[PDB]
């Protein structure tokens, strides 16, 4: 896979040249969130069982259909289906944060999705409100700055939260 | 052990259809039920690993 | 763009927006003089819904300067006006000439017809007039049937049907449509799964049987896997395709049981550390790891997780899943 | 398409023989026992309002989650072509009982609408739940033991022909399964 | 099918080798006996219905039996002696075939892979076919090595049977 | 697989209930019959290789194109294969006897059994004639007073024909 | 067929949400300054052909063997496909900017263009060399920094909407990569 | 895999009689050409790598976007990769040369390649180039006399030839 400083050597090779010097000063902004981007880490990998306790609470709440008799995740390997498949959604996401693209998110989690819920019954309507109630859990778990100064980081929560909604439209 | 008895003639069709993987033949062959009581029941569980790493690993 | 339930609509992310949009309709029993820029955007229409959205030139275009004016009164249109261009030259090099006789067959229900004709007994119907009765009267086999005189009333344009249940054609002709159309960026020879060379699909149309409609413009919509039938009968090989029907004991040991096709791997990306092994790269026979790639595996519903990783961790993307 | 008299045919075919009196045995009270199967698909075919009434309305109160907003019946389009799917599916299999063979079912739809549905994105756990919905909604109406409608045949026992028509309906389910 | 050619072809293919002098000689050793093979071919393709009726005989002369027991698996009737001459015809032309290609290969494939399932289920025993192959081998009146090739296959069908 | 008593039990967990009453007395009228279907079972698999080699001895003297060279079922190797499917039937059919339904029948043997033949091209047709013949050499098997006492199992011998023609129409 | 004003009534339908006016804001936003959308539309479209005028020529300076023999843009007829293969696409570049949205260069142009331009080998490199030579052509009438002309304008700053042609030039180039 | 000689046998087994006297002079003017095609094959690996890199330098030198930085055939590591299928192809050849038949070219090699070089995004009409930039070479030092005593090998270079042809068509 490539990341985030990989591309703009994807567009130094595939273009064919050497660096131009605006290619170089650009890559300062990635490390003027480069330390921010790293307690942005702390706010979702401390709290791994955290949120997918947390919306898989409210999620048959407003949609009983799944704890139905006749219902999707009825069994408990189903049960536990869901949870092994609600955190790959935040986990390859918490590996598409550090990376700063979403090549690896496409590699190995979401290229193969939307078909494999289709061909097991799985609901596109409902496997996006597992990303849609997890969505909102993380904007308000990383715009803290619990631990670390205090300053700008407007700039990643339109990322992580520029990769929950990439996931989403990815799957329906 | 290639006796009539202990070939297994139904997955051997399964591999001519291309059905499955030789790595769904072999797993079928440690499965088998000639490898159980010929090669399983007549040593514990320390010499059956040095079998199955023998011969699967290589 | 994918979606299904993601804005109500399964069709029209699947490539037919401008083929359920438009209608094509012309209004008037003759073409009224005076005014170039209402009746020549019916031509190119039909020049690009005929040919399939091939490029006709203007080049050839002036060379077809009689056909189209004989229709502006003298020939109805769908009828006598597609059918005056189905007997070109220009009809005749990309349809008719570079292929065999069932592929000039079943590339012309997609240009007049707009389906796919399934089994042999649609092949049978057709064929038996080519080496009877020529050309002119092959291609005037589809004109005056039944299959022509009732879907279109002689003043429309002949449009796609292929994908619905009023089309009473077959559930495997819906699989073979999107085997034929590959959104509106294709053509003839633009498409695949067949060029201008060749022939589309030789053993899927005759037999029946369905496949995996992939939408397109997915990840990984760049495979399809090739062709060599099994059996000692028929002398053929095998080791080239999965197969398509999952028995016996390996069918319910592992659950129920899935078919995946994948779309390609390379050299870079089997090992686990994210690079090449810088040395000689190879075995010393010097083939790949999988050495033809667009690979298809037969898999149960309790080796569904581990074979979904080793797609994924070693740069194989999925076209799709299909149970058997 | 294959009748069960054209099933005989292509037995004496390959055999190469002549139609013998030992299988010509089952063809003949095959007629006589006619009348009481035509004095089934009469009724089924007559009360199929009602069945693709129960067909869809009775699978949606079990998984509401089609109705939903972003599900897979929500908007009246694919609420009108749930109505519109079931109702051809069983108009074939009255096509099929009249032949015997279930190769005419086969052919015409069962041979790739599984290869369909999920390219059209629907469940198929749905679709057997709204399969199998008909399918004792079918078997009351041969046998004149429905509850609310109970209609005119003679007297006997057709249950011979009433595991025929449950022979159809789990092959209609497992070709979407 | 296994050839002499078909065979240094697989260990070329192995290797990952262009064929080398070590291929070079296995190809031309069956050219040095291509010569004598094919006159071998051809002359047990010319007297086959001699050699086929004769051998029937004679293991009708050695195990009387089989002309004699009433049941569908014996030559004690017309259609039970025609398909006991279509078996060692079938076996004599295998023999024909491998002297062609040079090797077992025809006999392998159409022949031998498959066979004990066929003589434990309809009752047909492996020593009728010994004696019509031991008829076969010293009646067919070839000489040298023309008969240095016949007799090489033909005792290749015999250790598949014994 | 299922048997019978796995039927009812995946018939009402989608429906939530529990067994009701009604149908118990139903699958305890089947335990009256159970010993009537152990000897049966007992009665093909006793001659299991009496009804495959007596019905394709029987099936290549009406269709000798089988057997003639360039046919279908010619070398040794190919007869071979269908010495084994003519059995493989014999097999999954005796395993429907002793279970109560269909479904390990046509879910592990029938389930692309004649689109396995499309492939290979053999004839379908000739398959359901030789599955036609051991239909009726083995509810004729099946219908001896010698072993067992006389008594009335002609309820048990039409399950024996339904799934010998369930075979008959999936091949063709 | 999507567009700004109907991107959110796929996303609200998620929510069934009865849009109060809060989230119609960026709308009342996107008919702020649509004029400046409106006038690069007009910078566009009457300066339209000149841009693929110097795309397969700006391309063929630096990679100069595709008029070579065994080259993609050879004869009349491999050279003239080509300039209509680049003015389709830029075609579909300006319908997605007085839309709004992403639709109209994914639902007809990149469903399926990855599987057409390696049915005849076009080469992906080069088809994104001319394009990424049509990136910089396509921002300079927006941006009005041109070497050769100007239009007449009013003066603010489109750079929300200079590189949102560039931001549909991305994915472009998504499947052709 | 099939040789010249087992393709005559296994069209005389499929219609189950002898091999005829015509097809044995057939064959046995086969071999007496022997030592012809072992002086073809012997030219044409002891030459194995002076055809491949001067076809290889002949047609880079000709086409020159496959070295251009951004190429197809750019990298070092899609270079040997490139040397590699210029050089199986030159093998496989010469061993459906030597067998006298090449159903051991098509499904050792050419098998859905074509298929695979779709699905890499490889110009195709060059390779064919390259097999035809191979071809010429080939029958250049089959038809040189240096060595060898003088006599007429005019069809055996046109199988050779036909060969190179067969793999040239499937490819693109
Ligand atoms: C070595 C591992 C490592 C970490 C665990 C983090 C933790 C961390 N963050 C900051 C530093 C910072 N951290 C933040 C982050 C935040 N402030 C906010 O308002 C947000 C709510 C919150 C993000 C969750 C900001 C804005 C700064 C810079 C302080 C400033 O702006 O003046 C610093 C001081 C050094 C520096 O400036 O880089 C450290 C150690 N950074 C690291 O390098
Ligand atoms: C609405 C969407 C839509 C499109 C995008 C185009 C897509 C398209 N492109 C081509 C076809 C082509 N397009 C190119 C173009 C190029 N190759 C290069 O190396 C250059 C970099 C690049 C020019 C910019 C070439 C060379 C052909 C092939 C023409 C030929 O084969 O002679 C064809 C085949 C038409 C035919 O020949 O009949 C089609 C359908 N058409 C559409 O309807
Ligand atoms: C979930 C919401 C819900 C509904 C929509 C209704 C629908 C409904 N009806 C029946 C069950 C049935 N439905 C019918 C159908 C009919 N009866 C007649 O005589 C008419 C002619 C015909 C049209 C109405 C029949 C015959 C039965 C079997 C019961 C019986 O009458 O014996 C069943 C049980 C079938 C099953 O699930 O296995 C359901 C769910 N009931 C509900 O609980
Ligand atoms: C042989 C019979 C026969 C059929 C069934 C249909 C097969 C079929 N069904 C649908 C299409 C459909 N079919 C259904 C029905 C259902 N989906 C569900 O979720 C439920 C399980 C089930 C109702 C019981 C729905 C909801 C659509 C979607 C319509 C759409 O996508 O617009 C379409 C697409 C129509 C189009 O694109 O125009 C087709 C071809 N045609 C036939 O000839
Ligand atoms: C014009 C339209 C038309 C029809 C409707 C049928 C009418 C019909 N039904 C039956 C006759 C019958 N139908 C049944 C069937 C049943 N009885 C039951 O107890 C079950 C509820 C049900 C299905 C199992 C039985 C048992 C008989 C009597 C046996 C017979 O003679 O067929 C008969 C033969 C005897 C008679 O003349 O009445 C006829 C002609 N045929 C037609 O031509
Ligand atoms: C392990 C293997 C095994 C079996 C196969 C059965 C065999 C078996 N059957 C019967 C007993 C019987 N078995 C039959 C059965 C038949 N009579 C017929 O005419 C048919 C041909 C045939 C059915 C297939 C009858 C009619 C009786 C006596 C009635 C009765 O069971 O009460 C008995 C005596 C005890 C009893 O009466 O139940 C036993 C042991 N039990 C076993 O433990
Ligand atoms: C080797 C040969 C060679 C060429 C053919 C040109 C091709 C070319 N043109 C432009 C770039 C451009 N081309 C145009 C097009 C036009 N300007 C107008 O106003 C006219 C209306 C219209 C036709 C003349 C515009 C507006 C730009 C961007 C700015 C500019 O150069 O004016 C660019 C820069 C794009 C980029 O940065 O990637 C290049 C490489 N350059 C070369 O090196
Ligand atoms: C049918 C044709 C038709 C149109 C195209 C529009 C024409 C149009 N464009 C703008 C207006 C404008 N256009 C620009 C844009 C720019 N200024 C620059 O120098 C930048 C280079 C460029 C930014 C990309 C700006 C800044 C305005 C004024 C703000 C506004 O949009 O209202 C305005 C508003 C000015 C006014 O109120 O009079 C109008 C009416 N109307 C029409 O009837
Ligand atoms: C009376 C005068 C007279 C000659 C000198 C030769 C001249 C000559 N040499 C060769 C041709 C040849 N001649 C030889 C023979 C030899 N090469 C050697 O290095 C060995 C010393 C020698 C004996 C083994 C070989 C090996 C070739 C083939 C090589 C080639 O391609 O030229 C040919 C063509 C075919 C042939 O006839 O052989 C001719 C005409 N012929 C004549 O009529
Ligand atoms: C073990 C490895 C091995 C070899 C390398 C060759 C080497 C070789 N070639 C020939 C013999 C020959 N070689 C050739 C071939 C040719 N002559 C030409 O001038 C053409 C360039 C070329 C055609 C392709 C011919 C034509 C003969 C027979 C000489 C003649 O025609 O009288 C002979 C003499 C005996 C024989 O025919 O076999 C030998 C040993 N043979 C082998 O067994
Ligand atoms: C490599 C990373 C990876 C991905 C992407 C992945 C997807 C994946 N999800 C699966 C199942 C599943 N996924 C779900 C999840 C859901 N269904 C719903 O209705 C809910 C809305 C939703 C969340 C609770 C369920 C219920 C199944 C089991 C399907 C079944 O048994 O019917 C399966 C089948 C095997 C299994 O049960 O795990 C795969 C392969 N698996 C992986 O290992
Ligand atoms: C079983 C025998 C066999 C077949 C059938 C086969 C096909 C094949 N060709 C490949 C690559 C390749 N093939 C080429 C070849 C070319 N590209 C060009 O521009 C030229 C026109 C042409 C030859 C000079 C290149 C450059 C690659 C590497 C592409 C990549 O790695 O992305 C790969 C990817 C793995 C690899 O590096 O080998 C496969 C599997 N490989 C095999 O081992
Ligand atoms: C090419 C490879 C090949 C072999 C070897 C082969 C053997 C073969 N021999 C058979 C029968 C037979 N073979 C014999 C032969 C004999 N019984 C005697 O009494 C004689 C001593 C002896 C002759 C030497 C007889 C009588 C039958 C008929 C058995 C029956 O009808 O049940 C049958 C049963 C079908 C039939 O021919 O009617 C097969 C398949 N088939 C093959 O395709
Ligand atoms: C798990 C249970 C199971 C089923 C259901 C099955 C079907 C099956 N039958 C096959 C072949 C076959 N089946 C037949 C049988 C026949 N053809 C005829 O013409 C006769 C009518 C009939 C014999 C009486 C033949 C001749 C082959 C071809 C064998 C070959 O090509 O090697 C093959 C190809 C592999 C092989 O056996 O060679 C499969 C997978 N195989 C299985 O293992």
């Amino acid at each position: 896979m490539l990341d985030a400083f990989a591309k703009v050597v994807a567009q130094a090779d595939a273009r064919g040249e050497f660096l131009s010097n605006t290619q170089i000063d650009a890559l300062s902004k990635m490390v003027k969130e480069g330390n921010q981007r790293l307690d942005i880490v702390n706010k979702v990998t401390s709290n791994a069982s955290a949120i997918v306790t947390n919306s898989a609470r409210a999620l048959f709440a407003e949609q009983p259909q799944l704890i139905q008799p006749g219902g999707n995740a009825y069994t408990s390997r189903r049960m536990a289906a869901c949870l092994r498949d609600m955190e790959i959604v935040l986990r390859y996401v918490s590996y598409a944060m550090i990376a700063g693209d979403s090549s690896v998110l496409d590699d190995r989690c979401l290229n193969g999705l939307r078909e494999t819920y289709q061909a097991l019954g799985t609901p596109g309507s409902s496997v996006a409100v597992a990303i849609q109630k997890m969505k909102d859990a993380s904007v308000a778990l990383a715009n803290d700055t619990t631990g670390t100064p205090i300053g700008d980081c407007s700039s990643l929560v339109a990322e992580l939260a520029g990769y929950f909604d990439r996931a989403a439209v990815s799957v329906v | 052990q290639i006796l009539k008895s202990t070939k297994q003639p139904f997955l051997e069709s399964q591999l001519r259809f291309n059905q499955i993987s030789i790595k769904d033949f072999i797993k079928g062959l440690v499965l088998s039920a000639p490898f159980r009581d010929l090669n399983y029941n007549v040593n514990n569980n320390y010499r059956f690993v040095e079998i199955c790493v023998q011969r699967v690993l290589g | 763009r994918l979606g299904t339930v993601s804005g109500n609509s399964s069709l029209d992310k699947l490539g037919l927006d401008k083929f359920l949009s438009e209608s094509n309709r012309a209004y008037t029993p003759r073409a009224q003089p005076g005014f170039s820029s209402e009746y020549e955007q019916i031509i190119s229409a039909t020049y690009k819904q005929l040919f399939g959205n091939a490029y006709i030139m203007d080049s050839e275009r002036a060379e077809m300067a009689k056909q189209e004016s004989m229709f502006r009164d003298g020939q109805l249109t769908l009828k006598d006006f597609c059918r005056a261009l189905a007997k070109t030259e220009q009809y005749k090099k990309r349809f008719f000439d570079s292929r065999p006789l069932y592929g000039a067959i079943e590339l012309n229900f997609k240009n007049i017809l707009g389906r796919t004709p399934d089994g042999l007994e649609h092949y049978r119907a057709k064929s038996a007039v080519y080496d009877t009765k020529g050309y002119e009267a092959f291609v005037d086999a589809f004109f005056d049937d039944g299959e022509y005189d009732e879907v279109y009333d002689d003043y429309t344009v002949p449009f796609y049907r292929g994908y619905k249940t009023e089309a009473n054609l077959s559930m495997a002709a819906f699989t073979h449509f999107f085997r034929m159309v590959r959104g509106s960026s294709t053509s003839d020879k633009a498409n695949p799964n067949s060029m201008q060379k060749d022939i589309p699909l030789n053993y899927y149309g005759i037999t029946k049987t369905p496949l995996a409609v992939i939408a397109p413009g997915a990840a990984g919509t760049a495979y399809t896997e090739s062709f060599a039938g099994t059996g000692s009968w028929q002398s053929g090989r095998a080791g080239l395709n999965a197969a398509r029907v999952a028995l016996g004991v390996p069918a319910t040991a592992n659950g129920k049981s899935f078919r995946v096709e994948v779309t390609g791997y390379t050299q870079p990306g089997f090992g686990i550390t994210a690079g090449t092994a810088v040395g000689k790269l190879y075995k010393a026979n010097k083939l790949s790891r999988y050495p033809r790639s667009n690979k298809s595996y037969v898999v149960g519903f309790d080796e569904l997780t581990p074979l979904y990783q080793r797609i994924t961790k070693n740069g194989g993307t999925i076209a799709s899943i299909t149970p058997l | 398409m294959l009748d069960a008299f054209s099933r005989v045919v292509v037995n004496s075919d390959a055999k190469a023989a002549y139609v013998g009196g030992s299988d010509l045995q089952a063809l003949k009270s095959f007629i006589a026992d006619g009348n009481k199967r035509l004095d089934a698909v009469n009724s089924i075919v007559s009360n199929a309002s009602c069945m693709v009434s129960d067909a869809v309305s009775g699978m949606i109160c079990e998984n509401p989650g089609l109705i939903s907003p972003g599900g897979n019946c929500y908007t009246n389009r694919r609420m009108a072509a749930c109505l519109r799917d079931g109702e051809i599916i069983l108009r074939y299999v009255s096509y099929a009982l009249l032949a015997g063979d279930a190769s005419v079912l086969e052919d015409r739809c069962l041979n790739g609408l599984k290869e369909t549905y999920i390219a059209l994105g629907v469940p198929t756990n749905s679709s057997i739940r709204a399969v199998s919905i008909m399918k004792a909604q079918a078997v009351a109406f041969i046998t004149n033991t429905a509850t609310e409608r109970k209609m005119s045949f003679a007297a006997g026992d057709c249950t011979s022909l009433a595991s025929e028509v449950a022979s159809y309906f789990d092959r209609v389910g497992a070709a979407i399964s | 099918m296994k050839t002499p050619i078909t065979e240094a072809i697989a260990t070329a293919d192995n290797q990952g080798r262009f064929l080398s002098n070590t291929e070079l000689q296995a190809v031309n050793g069956r050219y040095q006996r291509a010569t004598a093979s094919l006159t071998a071919a051809k002359a047990l393709t010319g007297s086959a219905q001699r050699l086929i009726t004769g051998a029937a005989q004679a293991v009708y002369n050695k195990f009387p039996y089989t002309t004699q027991m009433p049941g569908p698996a014996y030559a004690s009737s017309a259609i039970g002696k025609a398909k006991c001459a279509r078996d060692i015809g079938y076996y004599l032309r295998m023999v024909t075939y491998c002297l062609v290609v040079g090797g077992t290969g025809p006999m392998d494939e159409y022949l031998v892979a498959g066979l004990e399932e066929i003589n434990r289920s309809f009752d047909l025993s492996p020593s009728w076919y010994i004696e019509a192959l031991q008829y076969i081998k010293n009646s067919h009146g070839l000489s040298g090595q023309v008969a240095n090739e016949a007799n090489a296959y033909i005792d290749y069908a015999i250790n598949t049977l014994s």
